[PDB]
């Protein structure tokens, strides 16, 4: 199984021989880079190469490793930095893995599933009381360039240290500069000891680009099977799609709509339709998948976007002009939807997010009218300030994940009105000083709700804000 | 039979050559069974499709699945026929994929089954009905202002969580209980989180013995997602041949599988159309929808729900689908707030069937009677919110007063919904309907609260119920 | 004259040999199926398949027949269901044809032709009485999808029973059921003893559904050359442009606008300018086309309709939102033109109509004003009750044909103001019970209306229908 390559050019190759080649097969060519043979002619094959094909010359002798396309896996990635191949990129010398699974893979049927019901706390106010996530649940993060994407995948899996999920970390496309940023402020929170990073820069070859979050999945899938909870996060789907329409292109491969080709639909939905929450007979391991999608000028309106949102269970929209008012994170009441919200969360959550959000829609409206009519009655006045005190309470500081009792009893406080007197600013520091009071004097409050996941009595409750507000000081 | 060796791989696109001068059919099955004799090599159990002639003694071939570790000089085998899939009694209760197997952790279907193929012409001129008759479902407004005809296309306008699984659960029991017609639904290109969700919908109402499924979901191939319809209908078409009952046949998304009809024809190498779309688009949907007829021994009447992503029907596919149509329900959300079920707009939904030639005089005049009320009471809503209904006309006070009862009396309580609250379930003729219709109209019924009509079957319960409650 | 095939795909195929053969000519297979030839290349030969290809294989054996399309023609056809090419569809065995025509000949000259002037009586009053049509004219009906349109052809097919004309149905891409419905509908009413109808369904080939209306033309122009009317119906022209561009796009022909090739204007010219009007020499035989035109959403600017606009002497507009309020049949006045309009009317009909034009604009242009304003004066009073009436008298139930004198009377008592005190509603009803009248009493005046093509005596009229007045009781 020896061949001569015969012609080499933008990172595809054809070769002379080759004669017991399989499909989808990897290559190795005499200097060592490693390449797919994705088409087999009557007598020449066809070689997309992986690396730097600059040393690549015609008359090269190319050789068959004699496997399908293998990411190596296991416990030993966590914590390193690795290519979309199984090859180190942080230094610190081999991975030293335990067993290798091919990307290209087949998806469980449906009879395997089951209904998600279990949630993913990702410690963000707004998400986690609005829009509620569920562990094997698919849903998309949509915004324009620069609106904190990143920001809120970092927040999520910061979050997890206290859970028992896994978490990996895909980055296509992006600048390695970001990505080194990204890896230092992951150590500095010490999530590393639970995390992988696969990267795909972008200087590699296209090729790498999309065979990303197939190792990503691949690598995700690993755990799953054996029980585990898992969280991949895709930070650049867009760039994929691009990589594999460049990559099509030079294969000659008539165009579509726009000039991607017909596999559009097709590499998405087999890439998502992966994470699962499989039945109690494979195991009960769940795979969520939270894909980020960039848009041009926030409209969401176009053929990837769209193509995408045909697949998710969901989608958040995050607005530019909020993001630069100094809202951290930017969240579109009307666009953000989840199918299976309501299934995941917990009852005290519910029970206060029901009023959150009718409270939210009706500022939302009354402003809206607001900046065109001042002539307002007494209630549409109460209904103002008390939509005002509540956009103020969804406010987050970067890189703190808030545990889900203490946003429930925030909520609480703020629905039954007991900030009827105190200004606007106070709001923010009254949240402070108030966990502050949880953590001295409401501890079987915060040990009720985690063991019992249920709201306590109202009237202790009532009596703890009650006294915390007695010892608070306006301004 | 004859045995062929690779010559050619790519995607899923594979060319054989076969060397005793015998080539198979351009739409036989193909089957590679290979043994790996190495590690160097793969087990391989593949299905193969023709598709073209291409000389030399070779031929072309459109892959039912991943084609990865095929390697040159291995043999394929010619089964003589297209896929073959099991019909009859023992497909009831089961999931099917394209190829006739079954899914669902049930065992396996006997290997002496009879089989009959995919791929037949459609009936002929000679065969047709010659009467337009109404299709019975029982539900009060979708006989009275959308009347189904048998063997004709019925296209479902609406979102998730607005009642369409309900719906159809409905009319399947419905079908199934009186006129003793069983139901086959096909999955194509969908998630497979409904796929799921649908099935236990189903175990969890007893309508599963009733009713066979086939999926082919958003995760696999091209090729599959375009022929699951196709053995959709030839399990309801024996149904329809041999037994001689009706049957209703439901199809989750028409626009993936033109999609991936598309696809695959992008595949195979012909130059596109307008939109990137298959040359081949219109005579591909006829074929397929031109079998779902009316014959003589029975028919097969298709519900279709239509999804289009961008919300543009000027497209080539809801241009094509809205051709074939004969009648379309559309499900509106503030019906569903309102409380309202199974939500339908009356006044948005529309039949080719509403005509006297077709349903008789009496239907036609209610029916428009109604309508006009209700577009009456839909203008008048936005008045009333302006200015005090007080100072308004008598007639428009008596026009509301109509109106908001007639709304109300759209409402049914449906079979499946026995479980989350305690009903019977009701099951309405169409005669009765009208007279109730007409009698409200009139005003025999009309000194009664409007609380009363919110969720009845037929119109003396109204008044029982009424009496009960004052 | 022997071949034998080497390539076959999606209808088309290549022989070798035939050496032979000529352009355009038929060739029949092994199997006994038809194709034409169409390319003759410098080794091989290009054939159009026009039925099921499945049975064709590589190495069969192809011979050609020695002529051109031929369509058999003849009287015998009369009453019959027919393929596109002669072979029956209804059963009922071989139709024993007595010659042929090739589809594909020369249009007569222009020094061949005669204006238009005697006219074709559709027996719908508002078209009959505003957008009048005459024997040899070419007039296009577009519209949207479920508007009408065949319901028209109908009723007009239908009162074509106590004329002298021949009419031709050609159902092109249409659904079967709805066409042997149209079949049945059509002897229900006993139309079918001077009938053809051709079809061609959407399941057939596509080489069939482009062939189908040359087939008609052919069938229609045997007649015309011997002296008889003829009327050809096309029910979709646009699903035969879709059948030629995928025909064309098989065949690897460059695309042009949208993606139809350059034919798309030559194909449907050379269709319908074989429709004329014979001069006196030829024998004064009348060719009268209807083509139907399908447009999304009713935007008639569009590359087939505005195409096909430019070819026809006029066009009928119908819109779909006033089909849908129960007005059969929908007409636009804005858009419906007819050139040769004027000319074919009678004298009658004439006189009435140039009134009754005024009056149903006025009455448009006044009530698109009066949705906004409600200050009306007694003279727009007045003409907004002469318009309703007027609309109210334009309703026409379906495949209920009006004789011609019918109508000139009804449309007369109209414009005289002999409804001045009968409500709207007993409009409909007075024209049911004025018909029952005229049928017991003025017999002479429809006799006369009959014979000499003019309205009678003002008088006499106004006689009789004070008379009825007189009998008549509202509600």
């Amino acid at each position: 199984d020896v061949g001569t390559v015969i012609q080499v050019g933008d990172g595809i190759a054809r070769a002379h021989g080759l004669d017991n080649v399989m499909s989808g097969e990897l290559v190795e060519f005499a200097n060592g880079v490693m390449g797919m043979a994705l088409n087999l002619e009557e007598n020449n094959v066809g070689i997309v190469i992986l690396g730097p094909y600059t040393g690549i010359k015609e008359g090269d002798e190319v050789r068959r490793t004699g496997r399908i396309m293998e990411v190596p896996v296991g416990e030993a990635l966590i914590g390193r930095v690795v290519n979309p191949l199984g090859q180190p990129v942080d230094g610190l010398g081999p991975v030293e893995t335990t067993e290798t699974r091919p990307i290209e893979s087949r998806a469980p049927g449906v009879m395997d599933r089951r209904s998600v019901h279990e949630p993913l706390q990702t410690g963000i106010k707004a998400i986690d009381a609005l829009v509620p996530i569920g562990r094997g649940q698919r849903e998309l993060i949509i915004g324009d360039r620069q609106t904190g994407k990143t920001s809120v995948a970092i927040d999520t899996i910061i979050n997890q240290k206290d859970q028992n999920m896994i978490s990996i970390y895909v980055a296509i496309g992006q600048k390695e500069s970001t990505v080194r940023t990204v890896v230092e402020t992951l150590r500095k929170h010490g999530a590393l000891d639970y995390t992988i990073v696969v990267t795909a820069s972008a200087s590699q070859p296209a090729p790498l680009l999309f065979l990303a979050p197939y190792a990503g999945v691949a690598m995700g899938e690993y755990f799953m099977y054996k029980g585990k909870h898992v969280l991949v996060v895709y930070d650049d789907l867009s760039k994929q799609a691009a990589a594999y329409r460049e990559l099509s292109l030079l294969l000659r491969r008539p165009p579509g709509r726009e000039a991607y080709p017909g596999d559009i639909f097709y590499l998405h939905s087999r890439l998502l339709e992966r994470a699962a929450k499989l039945s109690d007979a494979k195991g009960g391991g769940s795979l969520t998948a939270l894909p980020f999608v960039e848009t041009q000028a926030g409209d969401i309106s176009a053929y990837i976007p769209t193509n995408v949102i045909s697949i998710t269970d969901g989608q958040i929209f995050l607005q530019s002009d909020l993001f630069f008012s100094g809202v951290r994170p930017a969240i579109n009441a009307g666009l953000s939807v989840s199918r299976v919200g309501g299934a995941a969360q917990i009852k005290a959550m519910k029970k206060v997010a029901g009023t959150l959000r009718l409270d939210l829609a009706a500022y939302r409206e009354l402003e809206a009218f607001a900046q065109f009519g001042s002539d307002l009655d007494k209630a549409t006045q109460a209904k103002l300030a008390r939509g005002a005190r509540t956009v103020e309470v969804l406010k987050q500081d970067l890189h703190q994940p808030i545990p889900v009792e203490k946003q429930v009893l925030i909520i609480y406080a703020l629905t039954r009105g007991f900030l009827d007197d105190i200004p606007v600013e106070d709001v923010r520091r009254f949240e402070k000083e108030f966990y502050l009071f949880l953590d001295q004097n409401g501890q079987h409050l915060l040990e009720h709700i985690r063991t019992t996941k249920d709201l306590p009595n109202e009237d202790d409750l009532n009596k703890a804000i009650e006294a915390f507000k007695k010892t608070f000081v306006v301004s | 039979m004859t045995r062929g060796r690779v010559i050619q791989v790519m995607g899923p696109v594979v060319d054989v050559k076969f060397e005793n001068g015998h080539l198979p059919a351009i739409y036989n099955a193909l089957k590679i069974q290979h043994k790996a004799r190495n590690e160097n090599e793969v087990d391989i159990d593949l299905t193969l499709e023709v598709a073209l002639h291409l000389g030399d003694d070779t031929v072309r071939t459109i892959a039912m699945a991943s084609t990865d570790g095929l390697i040159r000089g291995m043999e394929v085998i010619d089964t003589g026929a297209p896929i073959s899939v099991p019909v009859g009694e023992v497909t009831l209760g089961r999931v099917f994929n394209v190829l006739g197997e079954p899914i669902d952790l049930e065992g396996d279907i006997p290997a002496d089954a009879r089989r009959d193929p995919i791929h037949r012409p459609a009936p002929k001129f000679e065969e047709l009905a010659t009467e337009v008759e109404i299709l019975e479902t029982g539900i009060k407004v979708v006989d009275l202002l959308a009347p189904y005809i048998k063997g004709g296309k019925i296209g479902l306008f609406g979102g998730a969580g607005v009642g369409k699984t309900v719906l159809i659960q409905e009319l399947i029991h419905n079908i199934a209980q009186e006129h003793g017609g069983i139901s086959v639904f096909a999955g194509v290109g969908e998630r497979t989180r409904e796929g799921n969700d649908l099935y236990h919908e189903m175990k969890d109402s007893g309508v599963i013995s009733k009713t066979a499924m086939v999926f082919g979901q958003m995760n696999e191939p091209p090729g599959a997602r375009m022929r699951v319809a196709l053995t959709g209908l030839t399990m309801a078409e024996y149904f329809r041949d041999e037994q001689g009952q009706d049957v209703l046949l439901f199809i989750d998304n028409i626009f993936r599988f033109t999609q991936a009809g598309s696809e695959v024809s992008a595949l195979l190498g012909r130059m596109p159309s307008a939109v990137g779309y298959q040359p081949t688009l219109a005579t591909e949907m006829g074929q397929l929808q031109e079998r779902i007829t009316s014959t003589a021994k029975g028919s097969i009447t298709s519900i279709q729900a239509i999804y289009v992503p961008a919300d543009d029907y000027t497209d080539p596919a809801p241009a094509t689908t809205f051709s074939h149509l004969d009648a379309t329900t559309n499900l509106e959300r503030k019906l569903a707030e309102m409380g309202i079920y199974p939500a339908v707009d009356p006044l948005a939904s529309t039949s080719r069937a509403l005509a006297p030639e077709i349903v008789g005089e009496e239907h036609y005049q209610v029916a428009r009677k109604v309508q006009q009320t209700l577009q009456r009471y839909k203008e008048l809503q936005d008045i009333i919110a302006i200015l005090g209904m007080d100072e308004l006309s008598d007639e428009d006070k008596l026009v509301v007063h109509r109106a908001r009862r007639i709304q109300f009396f759209l409402s049914q309580n449906f079979h499946v919904a026995e479980q989350f609250t305690g009903q019977p379930g009701s099951y309405v003729p169409v005669k009765e309907t009208v007279r109730g219709f007409k009698e409200i109209l009139e005003g025999k019924y009309d000194h009664l609260p409007e609380d009363a009509f919110r969720l009845v079957g037929r119109i003396e319960e109204v008044v029982e119920k009424a009496k009960a409650m004052g």
